[PDB]
RNA sequence: UCUCUUACUUUUAACCAGUGAAAUUGACCUGCCCGUGAAGAGGCGGGCAUAACACAGCAAGACGAGAAGACCCUAUGGAGCU
RNA sequence: ACUGAACUCCUCACACCCAAUUGGACCAAUCUAUCACCCUAUAGAAGAACUAAUGUUAGUAUAAGUAACAUGAAAACAUUCU
RNA sequence: CCGAGCCUGGUGAUAGCUGGUUGUCCAAGAUAGAAUCUUAGUUCAACUUUAAAUUUGCCCACAGAACCCUCUAAAUCCCCUU
RNA sequence: GCUAAACCUAGCCCCAAACCCACUCCACCUUACUACCAGACAACCUUAGCCAAACCAUUUACCCAAAUAAAGUAUAGGCGAUAGAAAUUGAAACCUGGCGCAAUAGAUAUAGUACCGCAAGGGAAAGAUGAAAAAUUAUAACCAAGCAUAAUAUAGCAAGGACUAACCCCUAUACCUUCUGCAUAAUGAAUUAACUAGAAAUAACUUUGCAAGGAGAGCCAAAGCUAAGACCCCCGAAACCAGACGA
């Protein structure tokens, strides 16, 4: 199948 | 086997053991032979006689049944006309 | 945070006995939180490390690096304070004993790589530390000659014992 | 805990399970060994030599009628109304070397014990107690504090 | 956090003080220092056998050198010194070869004499004197 | 230890706020598998085997054993020259420094446990004198205990207290089985 | 480890055995506590065996300070300026006697 | 913070040792240190080399002239007889 | 770095406190008070554990039995889940079955 | 397109100045041949080689990096469909 | 004939070289009772010990000063030019 | 990021499967099989560990353990002394 | 010597006791925070499933009377995993604490804020002088990794034996897990600091007490009974169900 993993954004305060 | 019950926090007993076995106060368990009332027409009189016997259990089986039953079933009973009264004690046993 | 280089000019020595070496003057100076990389600053400090004050200023005047003018400014203030505060009569009679760069407090920013992925950017800062000693620069150590090589080889041969015995 | 498996991971099958084969405690046919166990009557045995010992050690006094409450107050028998004990049964263990001359009231008695007690000039009678009266006569003081 | 560890530094230093003379990150970083110190201590324990063996090999080499200086061979010298009932070990034999060359020459001469006497004995079955530096001394 | 109740408690990985969802699905990225924040492996997560609720440490030694301990402590106090028996605790003045000077002059010790009877016949003089002292502790006979007798250097009883203690500790010997609690009539038991 | 530790050669102090043997131990200083469970072995050592030790070897000066301490100690000072300090904390009297004889 | 006192005391002792190593004080006389009894030291000295010295003669041999001049200078500068 | 650079403030303990000096008093009150009171009745604490030791599952079951009707909603949900989990753990998991 | 490729321009490139990531990383003082060995070695055996240190390239190896193989099997693990 | 083990002898000492599993002797920190009083003791207890979980968080490295990214020209800085 | 959305809750779902499981020191310690939707697991045997009670355990000699055809081997069982 | 390091106290936890809150003016169910207009619609309902039964298909504790005991007994049940009473018993009015945490801990909390999401919803991080800062003084340093002071020297798991000498000589196939067996080119790991994983019964064993009786009612008892000690982990699916939120 079409296995995709969306990217993860870190919290903006760091 | 419900070591701790959700109501009292107590150990429970397996009732199949109680329905199938008798415990003498000495520590011995008495059972009946398997198949002692199944297809007696294909069995010899000696086989049926040895199937009609009340027999003792292993050490391993005895400890398993003691674990599966509660200490209420291990107390000393004083029934009126118990046919197993004389078997509740051991005599002339050395270590 | 530690600021100990600043307090090295507050040391007061007891008065020397008349018959004693001059005890040349010793001046410490620094600049904190320079918007520059500490490796890039280390290269300029390493160049300046052994020179006299005038030669170091001359070398830093014609270097086209961002930290060259910063180190030049630091050296100029160090020279001025050496003549004014620490009793150095000849403004040209100073040489650089210590010249080094150190990491400063930095910041972190986001880099926005070419997907929903990213990196962390660091806004680099650095410190510059200089130390001036009054007097002419010490002569450079001459390379050892073949005579010295032979002498040390002979001494190595003569130093050997009979090992693992009486 | 050993290496992996159900052992180290703690997810071991229940006690009595034997790996899938019909267990031992299920293979055996059912038999009515303990069929009506909670309804059978029980009687604490009281031997003639124990009664003689009680008499000799300053405990329950033959000069007065001896019944369940006297035996419990002398602490010769401990009767449990719960656990289905219906009183004291008299047994002939110390039939000989028994010189007591007592008037005792029990719930069961063997003919040899009756002979032994009647033989020393005493009288033995056999009475009945329901569980409630058993509790009352064994511990009268709590019944009196009960207020009934 | 009831009773967490307080003196972890002293355990880290207990391991790290045996790594100060190492090279790389294993002289300061515990995770690598501990492994390298374990190996170093195992090597220290195992090195005693090798030290004994290597010192004996050095003695044998030195004795061979001295015996060849005197024209003898090491097996001949050792065997005939045993046969003369002089029980000097390889250590003291090398000691004498380095520091008492006169004594070592005397020892080599005695071994050569005993070897020649052994050859004469293998030729003549004694008959009469069976050699002079033969005739072992008996004890009871 | 029998009266101790420990009120220390932690939150397990189910009582910590949040953590219901699974972050960063199982197989995609190159991160370790996790099914919840607030797991014990996480900062801010639950405690795996921390203290749980108020815990009680209640148990009872047999009262024969405890009475034996009382007799043993009295025996030790007598054998080590630490027991003093008075006719009555009475002071002409009724001030703490008098009692302290008396103890110092009599070479009793630093901590003195004075024992009286019934807590009501305690005289005003000793009550006033001892209510200010720190190492001088006035207790009735009913409160005598091994911990206090060991904590105080010297034990100071009275004659009625001696008789009371003798009777109460001797009753434990030559006593029957309970057969029901001793707060019930028990004809000869007061 | 030898490669991780210093080393020296076998030697004497002042050619001890050539003329007269001299006791290299100069002083023993004891810190022992009046009260304190850790100084009980030291307490009984001072009670019994310190006097006999001093009488046995009179070239050694022994001081006992008797100060409040959690760790009783013995400091041995030698003719060549060497100072060695040992803990006699929670040690038996035989242990302390063996320690001082070794010192 | 972490509750406790033993690790803190140990680290304070370690820091004091490191400070002493980094800045060693100038050495002083053994007579200026706690454990010192001069008469006992003299007797033990005489006893250790297996000799029978005259005690007063040994004290005289250990006195020095410069010491005497320093002492008299100290007394004359302090005004004490 | 983990150790404090300073010594923690000296913590003085008053051993002759009121509480420390009176600790243990009126214990043995049943033994030498004609058994009018039990020492277990000198215990102060939660209503569901006074004179009772119990397990952790036993403690949870007892607390829900005795005081679980006037508990807060989230606390009671937590107790129910804890009892469920503890039942499963003490009845299905571990060595020694 | 190719036989069969060549020339120039722009970008890139390389150097100088400013700013300044990411995957990756057990530690590394990180050579070749033959042999060996969990069966394909920089690290083991036997030989050979061998002052130190930047810069630009290349892609033969580091069973190179990435994604706890999707192919195959197993699980008294699932789910969609008939 | 010699060399050659941790085999055996020699001087001294000896509990001091198997996975899972099992028995045992001690024991670091902390808190509590009572001691102690430059950091200890006898006991009771427990959130009681981390070279490793593509572990969690924070710091800082490596890759790397690398990949990458900017400002059309002259001048009076009015303006003009491409 | 749809063979069936997403969020919260049941939920610390369950995992015979992988990974991990933290002071010192000493000691004993390697298993014939049976059954099982069972062979990636478990239960009973067997081996192993601890503590107790008691008396024999191992090694073994004579004598002894159908036949049947054609051989019938290395050996085995039993077994006092020692 | 830089970066750094270190610190007590904000607060919190578990109990006890006590039943607790809410209109200054104005605005706020329409597109909430909107001064002012004619269809008046309206709520009341058995959870399910995961899981256990080593599959699963009947079944599988979880409900709101102080305790205790009867009793894990009677009973129920693919009579099997497990489920499980009652009669009866009896349950002394008052006392403001901590062998709890101390900034990765203790509440998510400095805050349900910032930030993320259309929405339901998810959800942070962090502070440290001193009596005085209307004392800006000079001190106070010492301590992780990373660097600098101070690049390098034939050869080789980085060391050990050593040695007069750092190297040169000789010896030596990282660790963990997993396996019949790994230097293995099988797993994992840049490194530092902090956090991070064995919870309990039956029956035995040892040590006390008392002893044909023990136990502070109930229970056990042909030396037993009472009390104590000692004892059974952590992370991870794809799933299923209920109720909301989304064109
Ligand atoms: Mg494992
Ligand atoms: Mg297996
Ligand atoms: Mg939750
Ligand atoms: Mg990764
Ligand atoms: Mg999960
Ligand atoms: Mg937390
Ligand atoms: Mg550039
Ligand atoms: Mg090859
Ligand atoms: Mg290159
Ligand atoms: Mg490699
Ligand atoms: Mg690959
Ligand atoms: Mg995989
Ligand atoms: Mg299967
Ligand atoms: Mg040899
Ligand atoms: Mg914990
Ligand atoms: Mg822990
Ligand atoms: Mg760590
Ligand atoms: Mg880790
Ligand atoms: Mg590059
Ligand atoms: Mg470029
Ligand atoms: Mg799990
Ligand atoms: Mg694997
Ligand atoms: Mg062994
Ligand atoms: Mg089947
Ligand atoms: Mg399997
Ligand atoms: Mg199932
Ligand atoms: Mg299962
Ligand atoms: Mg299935
Ligand atoms: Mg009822
Ligand atoms: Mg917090
Ligand atoms: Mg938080
Ligand atoms: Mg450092
Ligand atoms: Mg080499
Ligand atoms: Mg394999
Ligand atoms: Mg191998
Ligand atoms: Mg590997
Ligand atoms: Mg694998
Ligand atoms: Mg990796
Ligand atoms: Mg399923
Ligand atoms: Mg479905
Ligand atoms: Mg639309």
């Amino acid at each position: 199948k079409k296995r995709f993993t969306p990217p993860i954004y870190q919290p903006k305060f760091k | 086997l419900t070591y701790f019950s959700a109501r009292k926090g107590k150990r429970k007993t397996v009732k199949a053991v109680i329905d199938r076995f008798l415990r003498l106060h000495c520590g011995l368990w008495v059972r009946r032979k398997a198949g002692y009332k199944k297809k007696l027409w294909k069995k010899t009189p000696a086989r049926k006689k040895r199937l009609r016997e009340f027999v003792f259990c292993n050490k391993t089986q005895s400890k398993l049944l003691d674990k599966m039953t509660t200490s209420f079933w291990k107390r000393r009973n004083w029934y009126v006309d118990d046919p197993y009264q004389k078997y509740h004690d051991r005599t002339n046993l050395k270590v | 945070i530690s600021r100990k280089w600043e307090k090295k000019n507050k040391i007061v020595y007891p008065p020397q006995l008349p018959g004693e070496p001059r005890r040349p003057a010793e001046i410490y100076h620094c600049r904190r939180q320079i918007k520059y990389s500490k490796d890039k600053m280390w290269y300029l400090a390493k160049l300046i490390r052994g020179m006299s004050i005038d030669q170091a200023l001359a070398q830093l005047e014609f270097n086209d690096k961002k930290g060259a003018k910063i180190i030049k400014e630091v050296l100029l203030e160090a020279q001025d304070m050496a003549v004014r505060d620490h009793n150095v009569e000849f403004r040209s009679n100073l040489y650089i004993a210590e010249s080094t760069s150190g990491r400063g407090q930095c910041l972190k920013r986001i880099r926005y790589h070419g997907r929903g992925r990213f990196g962390i950017m660091e806004k680099v800062y650095c410190h510059y530390f200089v130390k001036l000693v009054e007097g002419p620069p010490p002569p450079p150590e001459p390379p050892k000659t073949a005579v010295a090589h032979a002498k040390e080889y002979i001494q190595q041969l003569r130093s050997r014992t009979i090992v693992h015995t009486l | 805990r050993g290496h992996k498996g159900e052992r180290q991971r703690g997810t071991r099958p229940r006690l009595g399970f034997e790996g899938g084969q019909t267990p031992f405690y299920i293979r055996i046919p059912k038999y009515g060994f303990n069929e009506g166990h909670s309804f059978r009557r029980q009687y604490k045995p009281l031997s003639l030599n124990r009664l003689q010992y009680l008499i000799d050690l300053g405990r329950v006094d033959p000069s007065q009628p001896i019944d369940l409450t006297q035996l419990v107050n002398g602490r010769g028998v401990t009767i449990q109304p719960l656990k289905r004990d219906y009183g004291v049964q008299l047994v002939e263990e110390g039939a000989d070397t028994f010189t007591a001359k007592v008037n005792i009231e029990v719930q069961l008695a063997s003919e040899l014990a009756i002979a032994a007690i009647e033989k020393n000039g005493g009288v033995v009678t056999t009475a009945f107690y329901d569980p409630r009266s058993l509790d009352i006569v064994c511990k009268p003081v709590p019944f009196f504090l009960r207020g009934q | 956090l009831r009773n967490r560890v307080t003196d972890r530094y002293f355990r880290i230093q207990e391991v790290l003080k045996h790594a100060r003379h190492f090279r790389g990150r294993k002289n300061r970083c515990y995770r690598l220092a501990v492994r390298t110190v374990i190996r170093a201590f195992v090597k220290c324990t195992k090195a005693r056998y090798l030290k004994k063996k290597n010192m004996r090999t050095l003695w044998i080499n030195r004795i061979t050198a001295a015996s060849q200086e005197h024209g003898l061979k090491y097996p001949a010298l050792i065997g005939n010194l045993v046969k003369c009932q002089v029980e000097l070990n390889r250590k003291v034999l090398a000691d004498l070869a380095i520091y008492e060359p006169k004594t070592f020459k005397s020892l080599a001469a005695l071994a050569s004499r005993r070897r020649h006497e052994g050859f004469a004995a293998a030729l003549g079955d004694g008959k009469e004197p069976e050699g002079i530096f033969s005739r072992v001394v008996q004890y009871h | 230890n029998f009266k101790r109740i420990s009120y220390a408690k932690t939150k397990t990985r189910a009582e910590v706020r949040g953590g219901g969802r699974k972050p960063w699905p199982q197989k995609g990225t190159g991160r370790a598998r996790h099914g919840s924040i607030r797991s014990p492996l996480w900062r801010g997560g639950g405690v795996a085997h921390g203290p749980r609720g108020p815990t009680s440490y209640y148990y009872m030694l047999p009262m024969k054993v405890r009475a034996l301990g009382l007799k043993v402590a009295l025996t030790v106090k007598l054998a080590q020259d630490d027991l003093h028996i008075m006719d009555s605790l009475e002071l002409p003045t009724g001030d703490p420094q008098y009692l302290t000077e008396l103890a110092h002059y009599r070479r009793w010790g630093d901590s003195v446990l004075l024992v009286d009877l019934t807590h009501e016949e305690m005289p005003q003089s000793i009550v006033e004198a001892t209510s200010r002292l720190k190492t001088f502790n006035l207790i009735p006979a009913v409160g005598l205990n091994v911990h206090s007798m060991l904590k105080h250097q010297t034990l100071v009883l009275t004659l009625p207290t001696v008789a009371f203690l003798e009777d109460k500790l001797l009753w434990q010997d030559s006593r029957y089985r309970p057969l029901y609690p001793f707060s019930l009539p028990y004809s000869d038991f007061p | 480890t030898a490669r991780g530790t210093p080393s020296r050669f076998l030697a004497s102090v002042l050619h001890n055995g050539l003329g007269r043997y001299v006791q290299q131990l100069q002083r023993l200083s004891f810190s022992v506590s009046r009260d304190g469970a850790s100084s009980r072995g030291a307490r009984e050592f001072v009670e019994r065996e310190v006097i006999d030790f001093a009488r046995r070897n009179p070239g050694v000066v022994i001081y006992v300070n008797s100060r409040p301490c959690c760790v009783p100690r013995v400091v041995a000072e030698y003719l060549n300026g060497a100072v060695r300090e040992e803990s006699i904390h929670c040690k038996s009297v035989e242990e302390i006697s063996t320690l001082v004889q070794k010192l | 913070v972490k509750k406790g006192f033993r690790a803190a005391f140990r680290f304070q002792k370690e820091l004091e040792r490191q400070r002493l190593l980094r800045c060693p004080p100038p050495p002083v006389r053994r007579s200026e240190k706690p454990n010192w009894d001069y008469h006992a030291e003299i007797q033990a000295f005489g006893h250790r080399l297996q000799e029978n010295f005259s005690l007063d003669l040994l004290k005289t041999a250990f006195v020095n002239s410069c010491y005497i001049k320093s002492e008299e200078a100290k007394r004359q500068q302090l005004g004490i007889e | 770095i983990g150790i404090r650079l300073t010594l923690p403030p000296p913590k003085v303990v008053d051993r002759w406190n009121e509480k420390r000096a009176m600790f243990g008093v009126y214990d043995n009150i049943g033994i030498l008070g004609n058994f009018e009171k039990h020492p277990k009745e000198l215990i102060r604490g939660p209503i569901w554990l006074r004179g009772w030791k119990g397990n952790e599952l036993q403690r949870c079951i007892r607390k829900r039995k005795m005081v679980g009707s006037r508990m807060f909603a989230d606390d009671l949900h937590n107790l129910n889940k804890r009892i469920r989990y503890l039942y499963k753990h003490f009845n299905r998991h571990g060595k020694f079955r």
